[PDB]
């Protein structure tokens, strides 16, 4: 019927009202993900920045502790080496003590 | 014309209902991928932090163990120089005694 | 003289022409450094990004070579350990050979 | 008024000649500080690069030294399983011979 056709046209107009709300919310939907992807890349950039920031902070100080451990070990062997030199002289000092102790006893015995 | 237009409007919803629900399945994935990433941020951020102070106190405990060992050596050298200048004085004892026996 | 005063005013106007060229090139000068400082911070950011990028690339693969060196050393000791087990069985195999070699000689002598 | 205005214009150049030449001494410093930084970029960029491939071929040379050692073991186990199944056969030789002397 003619009225039914014009009714169908009214439906098509209603759809012209709907589909416009459709096609567009997709545009509002499509931008919503643009916002997420724009955010994601910025996070994995801060990630690579933090991980990169700490890793180098470790590498740079772990090089100072190593240069300290070497510099430490360097004198720890020098102390021992000088610990000997201290004993060598001590061996002579106390040996110089027994001589004047008994050089005495004989000029005494005299 | 008509039927083609009736048809022209239902292709716009049929295809759309597929695209938008595949994109809604994607909007959910992305915001899930950042949660996976935000957790990865907090992890490596928290991790490196404790791993950092672990080297801070290390270096601190160690750089203090050196300052003690540094002066401990300088101490022994003041001790070594001390009993060294006594020894020399003792080399002058046997000396003056060695001259006595020359004089008898 | 009046003419000399108005002349001085003309000079002041000339200065009003000059000083304006002055005060402003400073504004064109001040922005020039804003451009440099804006650039500098972005470089020392890329720097900290590169150094951070490489350092972690080293740390992450230097962990794989280590896990390889361990996994290697793990079987290198297993090969030797199985090298023995191979010799033990070999010692028995050739020992099983002298017996049937001389078990033969006697059933032969029989 | 007048003299004050004659004076008002020469303070604008006296002070300016100081600020702009201190800023020109600064514009030169900044663009020098980036040259110092750009060199630091090229260095660490070039450095890490060769230091990277040094570990790439390392791992490569090493992960190849493993694949050889990996099959070298599996080879010995095929060798070990071989002279093992001969040995068992030899345990059946003395066996059948041990039964002979029972039968005399």
């Amino acid at each position: 019927l003619t009225t039914e056709i014009d009714n169908n046209i009214e439906q098509i107009s209603s759809y012209k009202s709907e589909i416009t709300e459709l096609r567009r919310n997709v545009q509002a939907l499509e931008i919503e993900l643009q916002s997420q992807l724009a955010l994601k890349q910025s996070l994995e950039a801060s990630l690579a920045e933090t991980e990169g920031r700490y890793c180098v902070q470790l590498s740079q100080i772990q090089a100072q502790i190593s240069a300290l451990e070497e510099q430490l070990q360097q004198i720890r062997a020098e102390t021992e080496c000088q610990n000997t030199e201290y004993q060598q002289l001590l061996d002579i000092k106390i040996r110089l003590e027994n001589e004047i102790q008994t050089y005495r006893s004989l000029l005494e015995g005299e | 014309r008509h039927g083609d237009s009736v048809r022209n409007s239902k292709i716009e919803i049929s295809e759309l209902n597929r695209v938008i629900q595949r994109l809604r399945s994607e909007i959910d994935n992305v915001k899930k991928q950042i949660s996976n990433l935000q957790q990865s941020i907090s992890d490596a951020e928290q991790r490196g932090e404790n791993a950092l102070k672990d080297a801070k106190n290390k270096l601190n405990d160690l750089e203090d163990a050196l300052q003690q060992a540094k002066e401990d050596l300088a101490r022994l050298l003041r001790d070594y120089q001390e009993l060294m200048n006594t020894k020399l004085a003792l080399d002058l004892e046997i000396a003056t005694y060695r001259t006595l026996l020359e004089g008898e």
